[PDB]
């Protein structure tokens, strides 16, 4: 099948011009189309027929195609343009649509933001049901990675910990959550439990205790 | 003005048939265009599946052709997908999309109108509704823990949708057990705790679970 090659990632400063390449053998002989996809939503057509824009798409988005490489060009890049961009062709030799693997656009210069951490103890209701879950909710951080450590009193605990990947909040900051599953006996036998969130070298710790 | 909406089961057992339907609004399939399906496995790229014209003529992705059927019902303005012998590799968000034929000479199609997508999980595990527990406030953060459900997704609102500002519903964790849990938290004025009632409304369509849990201080 025909192959379209895109770089996995492109970074650009705000207000500058982002260029996203899409390589293919003699791709210049085919018409190429492009999609923008924001985390959690359906893709949106931004360019079709190499260089044309659907109504409603800003003139900042332009396309070109010649030789063995096509390019989506985004002028005066805004933080709001962060998304995954896909190129696409129709392969006449095999009657199928082919997509590139996608390029994630990052806009540089976004300020570091420390996480907000909220930690909840097991509910009375859950304890009544002979179970216990500590819930550590982590939000508003940038860049989008944290590591989470839990402690029972001062002892690190890894068993029973489940942590999500980071997710984009659309304010372009990130969120994640971590859960610690305990027995009611474990909950009762310690003075406190702590969720410790490390972000860019700085640790934010929150603690809860049986009340 | 043209809209597309996918529907069908969110859970299919391995080796069974995955079926979806796309309802079109704002344009008659009988008039024009190809109509087709694109999917996206969690965390991966887009993959085209196939398309159909009102005459019944189809294009199928060659790698899937042996397992694929696409049908069209112009009388109901809908078209459908059937993918047989599924495995976990077929867990994905499935989109329907209008396929526009380019005005250029060589055959070319692009996708100008898309549905919102629907998740289908392929798994042998049974549907399970969540247990919902209140996360009591000590402004104040309060919430609901939506524990141990399968499959995705779950929706959460607050006060039947009357409360929206300050709401943060977090993406679910997938546990080693194969079940999911998520939490939804809302930040509210500390001042309002004695006077305002707070209820999270949890909906898990796959198990027909509807829970309203009041969260008390």
């Amino acid at each position: 099948s025909y192959v379209l090659t895109q770089p996995p990632s492109v970074s650009v400063a705000p207000g500058e011009t982002a260029r996203i390449s899409c390589g293919g053998n003699n791709i210049g002989t085919k018409v190429l189309h492009w999609y923008q996809q924001t985390p959690g939503q359906a893709p949106v057509l931004v360019v079709y027929d190499d260089s044309d824009r659907p109504s409603g798409i800003p003139e900042r988005f332009s396309g070109s195609n010649s030789g063995n490489t096509a390019t989506l060009t985004i002028s005066r890049v805004e933080v709001g343009d962060e998304a995954d961009y896909y190129c696409q062709v129709w392969d006449i030799s095999t009657d199928q649509a082919v997509f590139g693997g996608g390029t994630k656009l990052t806009v540089l210069g976004q300020p570091k933001a420390a996480p907000s951490v909220t930690l909840f103890p097991p509910s009375s209701e859950e304890l009544q049901a002979n179970k216990a879950t500590l819930v550590c909710l982590i939000s508003d951080f940038y860049p989008g990675a944290v590591t989470v450590a839990w402690k029972a009193d001062s002892s690190p605990v890894k068993a029973g910990v489940e942590t999500t990947t980071p997710s984009k909040q659309s304010n372009n900051k990130y969120a994640a959550s971590s859960y610690l599953s305990l027995t009611p006996e474990q909950w009762k036998s310690h003075r406190s439990y702590s969720c410790q969130v490390t972000h860019e070298g700085s640790t934010v710790e929150k603690t809860v205790a049986p009340t | 003005e043209v809209q597309l909406v996918e529907s069908g089961p969110g859970l299919v057992k391995p080796s069974d048939i995955l079926s979806l339907t796309c309802a079109v609004s704002g344009y008659s399939i009988s008039s024009n265009y190809y109509w087709g399906w694109i999917r996206q496995p969690p965390g991966k790229g887009l993959e085209w599946i196939g398309s159909i014209y009102h005459s019944g003529s189809t294009y199928y992705k060659p790698s899937l052709e042996s397992r694929l059927g696409i049908s069209v019902d112009t009388s109901k303005n809908q078209f459908s997908l059937k993918l047989s012998f599924v495995s976990a590799a077929d867990t994905a968000v499935y989109y329907c999309a209008r396929h526009v034929r380019s005005g250029y000479p060589d055959t070319a199609y692009y996708f100008d109108k898309w549905g919102q997508g629907t998740l289908v999980t392929v798994s042998s595990a049974s549907t399970k509704g969540p247990s919902v527990f209140p996360l009591a406030p000590s402004t104040a953060a309060l919430g609901c823990l939506v524990k141990d459900y399968f499959p995705e997704p779950v929706t959460v609102s607050w006060n039947s949708g009357a409360l929206t500002s300050g709401v943060h519903t977090f993406p679910a964790v997938l546990q080693s057990s194969g079940l999911y849990s998520l939490s939804s938290v809302v930040t509210v004025p500390s001042s309002s705790l004695g006077t305002q009632t707070y209820i999270c409304n949890v909906n898990h369509k796959p198990s027909n679970t509807k829970v309203d849990k009041r969260v008390e201080p």
